[PDB]
Parts: C-alpha cells; structure tokens; sequence
C-alpha cells in the first residue's frame, strides 16, 4: 500500500484469524494455529472509532436550509435565495464526500502500518537468533514451543538465551 | 522446524468504498453513513400532529374560503402542509397584502385563538349578511370569507363607521381586513351609496388610508371586482381603529397568538399517514441512527445532516484480499 | 563482484509546485490545470450571436428610443450585451417601473416576435402623430419612443380611452405602457384639456390606477416633465383594460416570448468578434480544455470552473534532483 | 522525504532512465544499462490519473456566480449579494487551492513510497545472497546475467540456488 | 562497548493538540493561534475617535431631536457607535422612510458639515416659530427637531409654497424633510386651513408627491398626529424643489457631505475608554499578533480572522513523554 | 506512530537532549553525553515553519461579516442574512479546525519519519562495523573516540578506515 506490508512484502490475509485485525501465525513441535495480537488491535480499533466519531462531530455545524417565499415581483430576490440554500448545500457535500475520500486512504495506510510496525517489533526482538524467510515469516535457528510464543506475542523475548545455537 | 509468522485479517466481504487514488476497494469492514430511505407519509411530529390544509392556502385558511371551513377550530401543531399549488386560495379574487412576511411569521408559530373582535350582529346602520356571492358557495349557497364581513348599505345609506378594539390581552394578535375594489361607479353606487369612499386604519403604528380603485379587469371565479386583504400584529395593550364610508370588508374574528416556537410551512404533496416520527421530509417520514441523509433539504425535527451524494461509505476495516 | 541498483527518473524540467512544507519544489510532470487566456471578443455561442446592445441600454431597445432603431427588429439570441453605462436609456427623462426585475425576465428570453396591439391608426379621437419631443430626436427632428404613442387632447378635447387588448396566443405577452408627468397645471390643460386625470390598467391579476404628479423639477435633456413607464406579462388567453382621460401613453407594440431557454445579460465594453466559442465571458471568450479559469466569474456556456489563483499547477511526476 | 528514499539514502535521479519513474541499473559481466519496473511504474500512473480525475470531479459542483441587478434605494441587497457571490468565489478557490497543496504533498510521498518498496521487495529476496553496499545499490556474494536479473525484476528469483 | 544512540526530544511541557485519531495529545512545542481576551472598552482606530451616539439614534441625531442636541457639532469620526435601541429616537412620533438605506449610507461617510438651506427667519407668509409639541422638549418646553421646520398657517392662511434649493458645491448634499399625519379634519383647518393638501418634490431625479393620511392612532408620547420624514442626495449642481399647500415640515439644516471613505454602524452598549486600538469590536477592542480571535463577528480595522472556536492550537514539536 | 520510531522502538525520548528536535547519545572511552542533529532539526524547523505560515496565508482571504439593518416588514431577507453570514462563519470555522486537526497529525508523523530517517543515515553509514541493538542504540565493533563520534553525527564515518578492526571483533 503505502508502508509496503499489506499486499506488499506480506502477499495476502488470514481468512482464518477471526480473533482480531493483526496476529500471528505459529508452526511448531506441539501443534499448529492462529492467534491475533490484542494489544495493538484494540489500539487501532480505538484510533478507527475517534476518527469515526470525530468526523461526525464535525459536521454538526453545518447548513440547515430554510424555506423561504417570494412572490413574482421578487424574482431576483428568489433567484439568490436559492442559489445561496444550493450554494451552502454544495459546500457542505463536498466537505462530506471528500473528508471521507481523505480519511479512507489514511485509514488504510494506517492499517498497513500497524501490521508494518509489529513484523519490525518483532523482528529486532529476534536479531540473528531466527530468520526471515522475507515473506512476512521468521524460522528460528533453535527450538521454540508454546510457553516461548506468549513471550514473542507479549514484547519480551531474550536474546541470549537463544545466542549461541547457530 | 519452529517458524512464527505476521499477517493480518480477512474474510468474505463485498463491501467497497472509494478513496482519492482508487474506486471500489475492497475492504474488511466497513461503515454506511447514508441513510437513504424514507417512509413515504407525513407523521406526528413527537406526539403533536401537523396542520394539513390539504386544498386550502393559508390565506383560505385564514380569511375562511367557504370550501376551507374544516380548519375553522384547530388544535396546536407542530408544523404546517401546504401543497405547492393549493387549489382554494381566494374564491373572490384580489390580493393578500405583504403574504409571504405573513407565511414567514407563521413559521413560528404554534397555535392560534380565534377571537370575536367585532361580532357580525353588531352592524344596526349597515347591512351585514348581504355582502355574498357566487364566487364563494357554502354548501350550494352564495356566500363569503367567514372570518371577515362585507358590509353593505343599508335603506340607501352608508353612514361612516367608526369602530376599534383594544386587545387587553397579554399576547399578540393578528388582524385582518380588506377593501373592495369595484368593477365601475354603478356599482359603487348600488352597494355602497357614497360615490367617494375611504377606509383609514391607525395602530400605534399602523397610518393607513386606502381608497377603491374602480376599474374594468378580467373576471375570475366568475368576478371583475377585487379584493384585497391587509393584516397587522396589535401588540399587548394597543388598540386598532378602523374608520370608513364604503368598500370596508370588516374583521369579525383575530387570530391571537397563544403559543410560538419551532414550526414550518411545508410544502408537499403528500396526507397524513397516521404515524409517529422524530423527523419528518417533505418526501416522508425518515427513522435511522445514520448521521447523513440524501432524501430532502428542507426538513423538521431532529434530523441527520442532509447530503446531496448518493453513497457515502467509511473504510474501518483493511483491504480485503 | 557484481551490482545492481534501484533509482529513479530525472530530468530537465523546470516545472515547480507548492505544498504545505515547501513552496517552489521542481519535480519531473506537472500538470498545470488553470486557464489564464483568452480571446479578447465577443463571440456567438455555439453558433448563435448575441444581441449586442451598443450604446443602447435594455430600456431604450424595448421602448424604441429613437436613436435605438438598429434594434427595430431583432433576430434570436443567445445572449444579451450591455455596456456599463449605456448612452441611450430614456430620451425623455424618467423612469422604469420595476426594471431590475424586467432585466431578470430577459435572462430567461431566447426571442420576440413584436405585436402591434393597438395600433397608432385607430385613435379617431385623439391626436396620434403630435406627441414628439426634442429630447427623442430623429434624424435632428422632435421623436418619441417608437414602441409606444404618446396621445394628445383633439379640439380641445380629451374624451376617456377605454381600450382592451386579448392574448389570444399560446405564449406569455410583455406589454409596456407608460404615464406623463407634466410640470404645471397650464401644460396639463394644454395637453390633456382635464385638470384631473389618471390612468387605469387591469390583468386577470393587476389592478392599477396611476395619477399624474404635476410639479417643477431640474431640466433633464431639456424637460421638466417626466415619463414613467410600466410592464406586466399578459398570460394566454388573459385580457389588458386601459382607461383613462389624460397624460395616457399608449401601447403599440407589445413583445410576445416566443423563445425561453438559458441566456443573460452579460455587461461588456467588447464588441462583435465575428468568431464562436463555446465558453464567453466579459473580457473574452475562452478555449480550454482545462477544468479551471481565473478570466472572470460570470461566464456563460461550457465553461471551465472559476477560480481566483494567479497559479493552480498539480504535481505528476516525482521530485527532480 | 517523508519515505527517505527519493533525494534521501538514493542521492539522486538517474537522468539515464527514461523507461519509467522507478527502475534498476546492474552491473553485471555482459556490460550494464538500466531497466524500470513496468509493473509498478504502472500501478503509479493508475493512481496519480485516477487522483487528477477525482480531483476535478470533486470541483464539478462548485458554485456559478450570476450577475443580479438592483437600484439605487436597493444598496442593502445588492451589497449582500456581492458578498454571497465573493463569498462563495472565496470559499471554493479555497478549496481548490488547499487540495492542490495537500495532493502535491501526498503524491510526492507516494513515489517515494513507491521507491522505498522496490528496494525492499528485492532485499527481502536476496538476504545474504548480496551485500547492503548502502547508496541504494547491492554488491552481489555471487555472480549474474542478464537472465539473473528478469527474475530479481519478476520477483521470482530462487534464493536457496545461490546459497553458495 | 562503544555506543551511539539515536533519539528524540522531550520536555516538562503539558500543551496539548488534537488530531483526528486522538485528542489531548501532549506535545513537546504547541502554538496557540486563537486570540480570546479583548480590554472591554471602545477605542479610538488608528488614532480617530469614533462619532459615539450615546442614548441618541442616527434619526436622532440627522433630525435634531432636542434631547440629543449633544451632536449639533461633530468632527470627522472612524466609526459610528449605536446602541441596539436607542431610548431617543423620534420625540414626536411617525416614520423615517427608506432609513436602513440611508445607514447604509453613513457606513461609507467619514464628516458631514452641516449647512443652513432654508432660514427659519424666511417664511414670511406662515408662522414658524409655533410647529412645537411637548412630546419633544427642550429645557422642559414644548419644542421640535431642530433641523427641519413645522409651518403653521399664518392670519387664517397658509399659502402655497414654492421654496427651491441649488446645491452649488463639490459636494453631495443630504436633505431632509417631512410631512404631518394629523389625527382629524378639525386639525388639518386649525393647522394648515386648506383642507385637501399635498407636498412635491422634485430633483432631476426625485418626482414625488405626498398626501396626508388621515387615521385615528393611539397615542405615542402623548401624540396620535404622525410626522413622516423623507430625504435625498442632491448631486452638486442640482437643484431641490419643494411646493406645498400644507402639512409641510420644510428643512432647515441639511448635511453636506465631506469627507468618503471606510467607515460603519457599530451596535455595541459600551461607553468610550480614552484609549487607541487598531482592532475594535463591539465587546472590546484586541490588541494581538494572532491570526485567529473569537471575540465577536462584527469587527472593524485591522484584525485577526473571526472563527467560533474555543480552542485553536497547532503543533510544531513532538509527541511528549 | 505511524513510522514506528517515536514512541515505537526508541521507547521514549531524552530530557536531556535540550539541543534540538533529534539528536544523539554516544558513549565511549573518553565518556558519555548528547548532541543534537543539527540538519535534520533544521530542516524539520523550516518545514513547521512553512506550514504554520501556509496555513495562516490560507485563511486570510477568509469571509467577514458586514453588518446590515432591515425594518419590521422585512423579515424575509433579514433571515436570508443572518443565516447566509452564520453560514459562511461556519464553513470558515470548520475549515480551520479541520484543517488544523488534519496537519496537526501529520506534523506528528513528520517528525516520526524524521527519527527513523536519521536513525537509517547512521544505520546505513556504520553497516557492519557495528551492533544494532533494537533500542535505537549501536555497539561498536571497533573503537570509537570522540573524534570517530563527531563523524557519525556529521554524516561523514568513514567505514573503510575501520573496516579491518571491526573484521576481526566479528
Ligand atoms: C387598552 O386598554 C387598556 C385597559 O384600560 C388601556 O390600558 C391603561 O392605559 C393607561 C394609560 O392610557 C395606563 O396608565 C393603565 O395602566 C392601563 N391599564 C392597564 C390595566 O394596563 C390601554 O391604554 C388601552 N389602549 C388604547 C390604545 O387605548
Ligand atoms: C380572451 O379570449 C379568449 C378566447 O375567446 C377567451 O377564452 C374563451 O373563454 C371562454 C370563457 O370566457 C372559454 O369557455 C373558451 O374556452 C375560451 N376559448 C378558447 C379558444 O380558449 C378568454 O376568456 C378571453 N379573455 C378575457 C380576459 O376576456
Ligand atoms: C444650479 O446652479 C448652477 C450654478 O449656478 C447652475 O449651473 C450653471 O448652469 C449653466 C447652464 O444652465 C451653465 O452655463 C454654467 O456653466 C453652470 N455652472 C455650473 C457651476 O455648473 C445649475 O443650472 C443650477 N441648477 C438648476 C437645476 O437650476
Ligand atoms: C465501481 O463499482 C460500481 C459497481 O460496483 C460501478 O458502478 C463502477 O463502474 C465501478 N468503477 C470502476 C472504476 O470500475
Ligand atoms: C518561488 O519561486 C518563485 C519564482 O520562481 C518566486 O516568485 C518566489 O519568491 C519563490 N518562493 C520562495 C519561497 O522563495
Ligand atoms: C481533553 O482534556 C480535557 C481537559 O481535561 C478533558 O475535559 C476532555 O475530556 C479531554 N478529552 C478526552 C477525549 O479525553
């Protein structure tokens, strides 16, 4: 897209991970499965929602149209009548329409980036001790189970600990 | 042997939206902020139920065209329906002085009581059930605006009038009276006797004095006279005098204001479709948590904020693969 | 050992733009998408020329000003140009009743067909040919509006006019008349014979009587006296009544709509380019393919959308080194 | 640059390529040259046309001044009406001036961003295959043809075949 | 080991912003740019006083109503204060026609001077020292506006008048005049003796001619009489005609216009401060860089933008710690 | 943040760095202490700079309010202009504060990128003559003074003058 990692260097989206928006998928000794990051799924959900409502609020300002009557001598007075309610009318939907059109193409940027940010947290929380096959996927150079992935999917995994397998 | 990977969520989603680099993208979710349907009736607005005048004009309204008589008492409202072009406006032709300031001082306006300024049995010198005519039937028979009176001569006079009411009232109160214009001085003389004829009218600010034009015009409904209406607000303690030797087309009943606030004059085609709404469209009636809408402008109550698009749709979700 | 590298396109264009960060930044494309030219005439508009009024203004063509004949009969249009301040309005000094609102009509009229709906050689009683002034010179002669008769007492008398005029045609007439104001009682006896004159006009909807105001005013093009004129459109099948018994300036001519569509009135010092465009404005018309313009605002046609940039240019390519 | 890429670790533009915006220059046996990436440089021209049109569609509905006449005990009127006329002429030369500025911004981030994504779609191919040289370049740990690079192009180019 | 780290900025600072996706963002540097406060008096712009009206309207003032006489001599000003009503406005009661037009007029009128065009020592065949009236006092004694002139009839006559005026200056010349409404017949004899009567005026452009109306009004200031005044701009070398055979209240002053350029009718309800601004609006005066203020709309001078924001900060350093 | 780097993999920022926007912590063994980058600050202070000049030369062709007068049997269009000039208010209202939240978020994503850039300069010149610890911090391989250290802040480390010392700690 725009951070290269949704439909970029990472090709395609997990039809199975119904748990959230960003997650992780683990092949290991002790089975094979998915399982979305809440920490920073809940934190986009947040962002989504503010811009949702922020965009709404904003809009609470604008144009109401008032009837108003004139009659045949005041033609002239009607016409700008109507062209001001219409003028107004135009205005405000263009604010509408494009405000959307804007903020969509950041939303999915936005996306595109917290998926970006979460493979790089990762990644130099794993330096040489494992190795990206480039497709979004790291295999690890040593062994790793289940209790070592709540450590990956957490923030905290020790570098040493795994330094002098090669 | 041990591999983790990144990826992020799919599904089977048809939703689509547009951004400025690229039309229908598909994405996992969405959110439509459009509500683009209506109920296709007019309603009651919160509880309180719309005045329809159905055929009438709001000048038939309230002058009283003898075809509009369903309006003669009437609850509060909370707006008014006018169609774009009533059928039953003036049945005696002429003018409405100042109309659409009036229309507009309506459109705050909540309810009205009618009160009997100057009775119709109060007229000893002048005539004051002869003044009918075909242009304005009731129920088969000649007559005329109910809400005003068209004096005529009586035993071949027309001595001059001299009349006032003081509205003691703690409200507003909005007075209606015409003139007739005659179709020549024969006329003028059979109705009136008096060749040379006024009508003046004085409020703490009202200074009117009109004069009968007589001339030859085009008949309408039937008629070559006119009639033309003027009208003034008589504020609280204020008092309104009328004085006149002929062509004087007297007030009966005022319309006090008794309640003002949000109201509308809607134009629309549409009747009453016996339901209840929280926002009502010329169109219809429309009932959605949406925040925009793209039915009609010229709403009442609370609404969502009107659009002129036809799809308006929030990306929430990612780009769906 | 062996290489390869990822770079980009470069080249030796000139072209800048601004964004919000840096104003001035040279990159590869650009497209500029704002008119800044034109052709400095007046143009047909898709092969249809405009009325050009030259030194006349609206009223002076539709009275027939004397000096106006260019424009005696005229042919469809699509436009309307006035000068600024025409030189030729009233030769007789006075007034246009409601005249911004005529000028509004105009804006929504294609073309007339002139009607002659009463003419000049049916005034048995009255004195036709003697109303002139050498305000309204033809050929260095004293002359009067064409379009119009400016009627005369006939052996001392002026006995009361009572003319009618019936629309019996599908479209709208637009029917002028107008009214003297002498400036003393010795020039209304001279004219008229009756001290006490006016005029009536009645429509299915008009209902007018107008009184000559006698009094003394500043020369203007040599008069004291004052012409005032008036309008109305006579609807199909409606009729026009005139009475009166002095000061009365009568139709002749009257203009049927016989052409409605979109036009304006466009005011312009230019003249006729002898060219055709699809896009005019006051200074000149335009050929563009761009979707802006910064010429002028009231254009007519299709027309590029206006815009007050001295510059609008949208980046393309990428930033130059 | 927002994307450090163009003006940013890449110094500068090759006046040499004329293929598209982005592409390759290699140094290989068989002399040298310079190659662009068609796929992509596409998908750039799909996005700023598409961003041109949308920008003049979006200004299709703006306001049309009308000229209104008026006399001289009407000065009230004919003063708001000017001010609704400039007022509109205002609040849309606005608008089409600020998307200008705005868009400019954003497709110039966008190239960038174009360029910053083919030197990553390639580095996450070859890994230790080559050497990160640093200019934007690649040293390669082996040796290619011209029949190596169609496929580092592709994106279909083996890495486990050149391990060695 | 050897080691560089890279890193950001942070502070103690507790400004906040707000973004779209997240409001109260702290942030390292932030730059208010909404001006909020103003000193609550008016000042003098740009070192010229403002013409304040006190408890005086501009009819008032133009008139000469005795309980404003404060402005018979007022310099050069740069704006005009008003208050939204004004306790003094017309002592004796009635109309000022087309007034809003004429305070238009004064927002582009920076110095009158006034002149004397009619002595009140120069109505020689009418009294003039007795059109006074206790609903206008001066010193507690009947009085009237002092710059226009209520002729009375003199030894049971009031002939007809014929005064003219020729503006023989550089400058446009405001004139002003009335007519008066009596409230019966037995007044129109005690007054003007003539019991059908008319005033005309004529300028190369005016053509007008007034009747009194005759209405019974409730009394305002203790009067049911209703002056009426009217005015003009005479164009240098012009000429005013007045003719009258009653009910005329001539002028006696009129307004020589000066001085042109920008100016305006500020309604505010503050008193002048003794101090100097190049910024006032009707709440207080504002001294400020900032490009944004929210004080009030209605602003004159230099100012910063109006928005109706109570918050307006932009951000210029980084997210904080 | 939407590059990652504040807030992101340098956990948070130096109350220290008093200096400028972006800079530098180096330790070696002469010592420890910061530095500002003083391009990159600047660069960063002309681009705020601009916008906030930009915005403001944006608004003041901005709609002002007139005021106007209408009498008692003109109700009509004295309605169409109260609510014509609160119209225009308003649109000029939401244009600043929309337009104000909209670079408000991007100023924030621009010093992001800022950091992330710098960081990838110096990244880019040390290549392997150093560790890359995960912090925004960098473990030398060889030797580095404080004469060596003005040079990674410079933008001029010369890697070949370290090349064989750093070779050989690997
Ligand atoms: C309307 O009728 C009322 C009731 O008599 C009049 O009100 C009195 O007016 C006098 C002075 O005119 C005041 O001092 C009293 O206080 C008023 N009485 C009340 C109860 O308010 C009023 O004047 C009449 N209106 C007219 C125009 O004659
Ligand atoms: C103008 O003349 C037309 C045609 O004679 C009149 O219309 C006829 O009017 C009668 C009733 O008045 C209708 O019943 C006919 O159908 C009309 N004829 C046609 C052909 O339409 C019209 O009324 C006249 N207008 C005036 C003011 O007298
Ligand atoms: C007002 O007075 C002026 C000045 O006396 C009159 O103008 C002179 O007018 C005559 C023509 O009538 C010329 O010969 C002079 O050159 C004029 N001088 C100026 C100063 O213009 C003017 O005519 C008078 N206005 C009226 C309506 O009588
Ligand atoms: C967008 O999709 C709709 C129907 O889903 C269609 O009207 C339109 O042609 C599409 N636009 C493009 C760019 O194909
Ligand atoms: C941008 O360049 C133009 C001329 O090419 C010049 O008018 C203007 O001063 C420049 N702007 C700046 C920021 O120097
Ligand atoms: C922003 O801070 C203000 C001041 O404390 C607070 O009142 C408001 O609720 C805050 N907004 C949010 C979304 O927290």
């Amino acid at each position: 897209g725009l951070f290269g990692a949704i439909a970029g260097f990472i090709e395609g989206g997990w039809q199975g991970m119904v748990d959230g928006w960003y997650g992780y998928h683990h092949s290991n000794e002790q089975g094979s499965g998915y399982a979305a990051d809440k920490e920073s799924t809940q934190k986009a959900i947040d962002g989504v929602t503010n811009k949702v409502n922020s965009i709404i609020d904003k809009m609470n300002t604008q144009f109401e149209a008032v009837g108003r009557e004139f009659n045949n001598l005041e033609r002239r007075i009607e016409n700008l009548n109507k062209k001001m309610e219409d003028g107004f009318l135009d205005v405000w939907t263009y604010n509408a329409e494009l405000l959307v059109l804007m903020e969509n193409e950041r939303t999915l940027d936005f996306h595109d980036s917290n998926v970006k940010n979460l493979y790089d947290r990762v990644r130099l929380q794993l330096r040489d001790n494992a190795k990206e096959l480039g497709n979004g996927c790291f295999e690890f150079y040593h062994k790793c189970d289940n209790e070592c992935m709540e450590s990956v999917r957490n923030g905290t995994y020790d570098y040493p600990q795994y330094s002098e397998e090669a | 042997g041990d591999q983790i990977c990144i990826g992020y969520h799919a599904n089977n989603s048809t939703e689509q939206v547009d951004t400025i680099m690229e039309k229908n993208v598909t994405v996992t979710h969405a959110q439509d902020i459009l509500e683009k349907t209506h109920n296709g009736k007019l309603c009651d607005l919160d509880g309180v139920k719309p005045l329809i005048l159905r055929d009438c004009s709001v000048a038939g309204w309230l002058l009283g065209n003898p075809i509009c008589d369903e309006f003669i008492n009437v609850p509060e409202w909370s707006y008014i329906v006018e169609k774009a072009s009533p059928a039953n406006d003036l049945c005696y032709p002429g003018d409405f002085n100042d109309y659409e300031e009036l229309k507009h001082l309506l459109s705050r306006i909540n309810h009205f009581e009618k009160i009997q300024i100057i009775p119709k049995s109060s007229w000893s010198n002048h005539e004051a059930s002869s003044g009918v005519s075909s242009a304005c039937p009731y129920q088969g028979r000649p007559s005329f605006f109910r809400n005003v009176v068209w004096l005529i001569k009586k035993n071949s006079a027309y001595p001059t009038i001299k009349r006032s009411y003081n509205n003691t009232s703690q409200e507003d109160l909005l007075v209606l009276w015409g003139i007739h214009h005659p179709n020549d001085a024969a006329e003028q003389t059979k109705l009136y006797q008096n060749p040379t004829t006024y009508i003046s009218v004085g409020t703490s600010t009202l200074n009117q004095r009109l004069v009968p034009r007589i001339a030859t015009r085009s008949k309408v409904n039937g008629q070559s006279g006119r009639m033309e209406f003027f009208w003034t607000i008589l504020k609280p303690n204020d008092a309104i005098n009328f004085e006149s030797n002929g062509n004087f087309i007297a007030p009966e009943y005022a319309y006090k204001i008794v309640k003002k606030g949000d109201s509308a004059i809607m134009k629309s085609e549409l009747e009453y479709g016996n339901c209840n709404t929280k926002c009502q469209t010329p169109m219809g009636a429309i009932n959605s948590s949406m925040p925009f809408h793209n039915i009609h402008p010229l709403t009442i109550g609370e609404c969502p904020k009107y659009v002129k698009s036809s799809r308006l749709v929030l990306a929430t979700g990612l780009r769906n693969s």
